[PDB]
């Protein structure tokens, strides 16, 4: 609850009582969701990092060509 | 590390290196294709003055 309170704190200038977060959680649909990831994240950029036996990774431009479909 | 091609600049990069690549690839070429072919040239011009010759010696009084 402590970390809570200063995080938001710092964060919002306030803290967010429990009901607000409730009712604005609520109020979200999925066209809401599929409006906003259209917004940010569809036809992106990405960054990528990783370790280890690599040679079967992906290329960039194929992780970046994968953030649209063709189909639709 | 790679970019993604759509943070970078495309035909400046290969205008910027046009000269080294230039020279390059035209020094490698000289001696194996353009002497063989200079000798070549010479060759068909030298047949062409032997056959001028010859339709004269043959056909001319
Ligand atoms: C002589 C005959 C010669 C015939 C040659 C034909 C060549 C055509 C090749 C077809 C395309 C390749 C298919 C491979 C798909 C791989 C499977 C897969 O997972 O795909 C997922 C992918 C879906 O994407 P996704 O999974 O959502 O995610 C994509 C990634 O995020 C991001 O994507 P990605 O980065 O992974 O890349 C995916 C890539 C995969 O490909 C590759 O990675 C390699 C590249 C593909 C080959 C490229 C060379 C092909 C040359 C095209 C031109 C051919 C013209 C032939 C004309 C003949 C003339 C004599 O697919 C494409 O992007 C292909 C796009 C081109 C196909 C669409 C063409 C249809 C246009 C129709 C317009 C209407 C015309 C009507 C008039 C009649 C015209 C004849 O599927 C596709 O979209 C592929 C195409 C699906 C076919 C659609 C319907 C085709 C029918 C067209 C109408 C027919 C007209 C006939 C009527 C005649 C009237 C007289």
């Amino acid at each position: 609850v402590a970390e809570d309170i200063g995080r938001q704190m710092l964060a919002y200038g306030r803290r967010m009582p429990l009901a607000e977060f409730l009712k604005r959680l609520e109020v979200i649909d999925a066209e809401e969701v599929k409006r906003v990831a259209w917004k940010y994240l569809h036809d992106a950029e990405v960054a990528v990092a990783g370790l280890g036996p690599l040679f079967g990774m992906p290329q960039l431009i194929n992780l970046r060509r994968a953030t649209f479909w063709l189909r639709y | 590390q790679t970019i993604s091609p759509y943070q970078l600049k495309f035909i400046y990069p290969f205008w910027h290196t046009f000269f080294a690549r230039c020279w390059c690839k035209c020094s490698a070429y000289a001696w194996p294709w353009v002497w063989p072919g200079l000798i070549t040239f010479g060759l068909v011009k030298k047949m062409n003055h032997d056959v001028e010759e010859d339709i004269r010696d043959h056909y001319w009084y």
